[PDB]
């Protein structure tokens, strides 16, 4: 179990160990090594997901681990209240943002040459600090739109 | 003699001009060797397509061929009849697109969004994600929510809601009994009952009194009669609207106060008061219950008089 | 001599192939130099691209070369390995757009559709403005406005209503006092109420009459006793559905008579008279209010008897 | 002399060099026919445009040119600064698309899906349909039907709802008269009504019973006054709450009884027993309905006492 | 009048005969020989139309006649209730595939070079059952999506 | 302030001078000069914006003076009652054609080299008459969509 301690509040998230072995073991070493620890959530678009875990308080990026494969044909779905990991346009580059499903986004699933996204955790407490902080007002339209105006800081990483 | 001087001189002019077709294929043949073209190569059909660029005069193997490159910039289209010239790319900034007064038709693409995970998504067999979205007209929707929606007057809500988020009261009710005085191993209604209703409604409302009995007594001692009294005043707002005597047989107040929207608090007063049979012999009266219910004043279809 | 008639006649024949290769020389070269190519140019790696078009004997500077045009209905693209012939553009009354064969794939475009301001617009990072839709299907709503929308039964309605704003009535009250008939100083009840319901109620109603006491008094002078009767009289829709006679005692009247929708209006007639103790006492006689309330008249769990 | 010997070795070596002329313009002529090229055309503005492959060293009629093709995995666009790259098309399993890298930019395109008949829709003038779409933010619906959508708390439902279509009761009613025992010619009531609520809403309410006024009656005969008594009885789940007697003066039983959620049934039991005058008169006791309505119990701006 | 008699009720068809007279010949030739019996609705998409008469039980494609032109600029609209002709790319490749219209599909109407979709017939009794047909769950992500998890099957096709 | 005296009723606008002043000097000689007098609001989309001040009652396009630079910088946003200047598609070619927003119309505001819409007036009075306005049936596909079928005429223009 791991609890995201954000401003907003407590967000405890159950891992899916079993389908995913691999991403959970690369997203529990990162919430180990308090990677974590004083990120935002940079990316807020309400009715979609919250994206966060690459973006220290200033708007500035930090230094991950060498990426790992995709997992996302393990057959979980990008469920309301589930996390996958975020990755860049290659396939298997996903390294340490996450992003927790607001609402059903059925087009992020798949295990094909279309890889989609790689679920491997569910929120289990705090769904409505995330539902507070899918709402917060987003503003920041050139280098990257829908950052939250006053920033959602994850305090610390606590993992059981 | 005269082939001596006629036949022997064309071997010097027959020289020079070899020298000079010498000179000429020298400098000829040094440009179609230096030459690069594109090369058109052929199908197992006698189709004879470009398959890339290379020397003029070599054959390589379709091969090491060094690719068909063109340089974006210099590449136009034509219509040969009125001379129109369409460039093929437009610069952005150190980005290259393409002319897009072609691409006016696309039919089953993929079209996915920036982010990575990507906000808008156009399946080709015709899934739209938007997710991100401004829509206006016509929505049909068969699942969702919606979060701060304004419904308009002329949306038909077809469907039930609870008895409670209903923000009016629609009907309240309240009651007390009269304060007893009580001697010895006897007791009669005697004090006062202040029915107060706060003005917090938008709307009309009516305080419905339910009946109120109230009644005396009468004792005949040696042919003397005594009246035990009872005596019941209602006050709205300090005015009287009511004032009763009842000696042996009884009284019944009732009414509907009107209550007007922002007019302020209305208070009700029911005092009650008893008189004794004599110096001696406590009061025998009765006064029933004060029960009042304020309802939402409907003043259409029910008629009286 | 011998060495007179073989080595001569070589200065004959050499001028002979001399004029005929002049000839052919003069046919190619004039066509070598009239002929315009494909001039393909090279970047500081050895890269070898198409540069533009340009006299194929000449050299230019990469300037002043006369544009890469194609003639755009001439252009198709091949498989070199089945000859499948694609063109590269379609003409649709005399306007050429792209094949759409290939324009499978678009990944972060920026889209706007025709009038200048647009309907529809795609942003690059996946904001998608609609403003004339028509959309099916599963929507999540964070602002905005429904119109004319029809909400269906299984749509949950989470959230208030105000008491006003419901098109039934649920509960109304109306009230009435007998007429008085007043001699000298005494006044007594006597006369007609009548309390009509309109039926406009897509339901059933209940109207019910709130307790009604009346009764008489009784007078003992020198030994004789003299009755004021009071008698009230109830119909609905002229039947009669209460008849009482008081004397000192008093009576009751109370009934909830039922109003099913369809039916027409319910009239409920209350008349009160009054009789005189003798031929010159005037009548000693009460009656409280007529206070009637119409329920939505609701069956289930409550149950009497 | 030396005229027979020195320029008659001319013709020889001139003879020599002509032959091997003649070699290399047999090696390159027959190179240069057959050689394939991309044929250069012109309109009547000087415009040098590509208008088709054809033999290197022929004319043609601009017709029976055998078009430009060129073969799809081998074009590709350069910048001839920086060297840098890009294919014109990817090819996606034997298929051939644009290379996506440009198609960055589409003006006023059509769009439809794969389905014959299309889900999705992009008219050049702006219209779009979706109809298999999936939608967040900002909707503005002028007309269509919402069928499983949660609206939740925050969103405005100004607009008129029917009194029927609210799941609770808001106010109900029900009454029954005492069961009346008769002898000779004359009844009086006597027996029991047991009025039951069923515990089956969600919130608190009130059972308000209405006033119920019960008498006996007195008969004085030869000096001897004969009581006739009235008893009312009432119990709330086996517990009594409220026991009367009357004897020629009314008493009358009102009460609002409160109604917790989920506390149980409530059961009201009203029992009348009357007494005979003497050991032959029957009892002249009267008694009024049972009349109870149940409210919804609000407890706010509404205070006695 | 075209009895289609299918698993979940009857649907009555009065077919628009003035206006398109070769498609309601070539619908009722397909409706009187027996064509449509044991024929699913293969393409149901709820909030759009719902689309049958082409493949059997098994997800086969039957036989049909060599198609019938375009009629589609008869100005009959594709409007709820209403049945038009499915086709294939081609405009003139109608054959014997039709769908019911269970919304106003105003993107669907033309008689132009963009001839649209042909409407021939409505439901004058049993919407109910369209509507019931309409909201089946639907999962053949592959080479047909939107085809009922348990087949909606024309049971018999009777005609009058 | 300005009066456009429709069919409708009557619009009051507010003219924002102080932030774009040329643009506003355009419409206010415009309106002065009698130009909009009998010119329909040609283009009603409901849920999107009215356009007018371009035709003339029977379609008949009028002659404007040489067009306006755009001022679409001056920060002032696409809100509902506000009028922005409609031009085409080069980006300083706003002549004499406006419209009002009947709605947030985020996507139209841009101060950049995507120049958007220059907002230079709000409906200060009449919010009633341009809600009437936006709802009228529009029918002529072809040439213009979105044309009211029976014309919204400004009857005139009224200066203060």
């Amino acid at each position: 179990h791991v609890l995201l301690t954000t401003s907003a509040g407590n967000i405890e998230l159950e891992l899916d160990k079993q389908k995913a072995p691999v991403s959970v073991q690369n997203f529990v070493d990162y919430v180990n090594s308090g990677f974590y620890n004083n990120t935002t959530f940079h990316r807020v678009i309400p009715g979609f997901m919250i994206q966060g875990g690459g973006f220290t308080e200033q708007m500035q990026q930090k230094k991950p681990n060498p990426p790992i494969k995709n997992e996302a044909d393990n057959g979980l779905r990008n469920t309301r209240g589930t996390i996958a990991m975020a990755r860049t346009a290659d396939k298997d580059s996903a390294t340490s943002q996450f992003f927790i499903n607001v609402a059903d986004n059925a087009f992020l699933d798949h295990g094909q040459r279309d890889f989609g996204y790689a679920v491997f955790g569910k929120v289990v407490k705090g769904m409505d600090v995330a539902d507070k902080i899918s709402q917060v007002p987003t503003h920041d339209v050139g280098p990257y739109q829908n950052v939250p105006s006053k920033p959602v800081v994850i305090l610390s990483a606590k993992v059981l | 003699g005269k082939e001596l001087l006629e036949k022997v001189e064309l071997t010097e002019d027959n020289a020079s001009r070899l020298e000079e077709f010498s000179k000429e294929w020298k400098d000829a043949s040094d440009k179609w060797n230096a030459m690069w073209a594109v090369k058109i190569e052929q199908t197992k059909d006698g189709k004879h397509y470009v398959a890339g660029i290379g020397l003029s005069m070599e054959d390589t193997e379709e091969g090491k061929l060094s690719q068909f490159l063109v340089a974006a910039n210099r590449i136009a289209f034509i219509d040969p009849a009125n001379g129109n010239e369409t460039p093929m790319f437009v610069a952005q900034g150190n980005q290259i697109f393409m002319n897009d007064v072609f691409l006016k038709r696309l039919t089953a693409p993929t079209i996915t969004s920036g982010g990575n995970p990507p906000a808008f998504s156009l399946t080709p067999d015709g899934k739209l994600t938007a997710k991100n979205a401004d829509i206006s007209g016509s929505v049909n929707a068969n699942s969702g929510t919606l979060s701060n929606v304004t419904i308009a007057e002329n949306c038909t809500i077809n469907g039930t809601l609870r008895a409670e988020k209903i923000v009016g009261d629609i009907v309240k009710a309240a009651s007390a009994a009269f304060p007893r005085q009580r001697e010895s191993s006897v007791d009669w209604p005697s004090g006062t009952r202040t029915v107060t209703v706060t003005d917090d409604h938008p709307f009309d409302r009516q305080i419905v009194v339910l009946p109120l009995t109230f009644r005396g007594s009468k004792r005949t001692v040696s042919g003397r009669t005594t009246y035990s009294m009872c005596y019941l005043k209602v006050l709205m707002n300090g005015a009287v609207i009511y004032d009763g005597a009842a000696n042996e047989a009884v009284q019944v107040f009732s009414r509907i106060v009107d209550m007007p929207a922002g007019r302020g608090n209305v208070i009700l007063t029911f005092t009650l008061t008893s008189t004794r049979h004599s110096a001696d012999i406590p009061p025998y009266t009765f006064a029933s219950d004060v029960q009042v219910m304020v309802i939402k004043k409907q003043a259409l279809g029910i008629s009286v008089v």
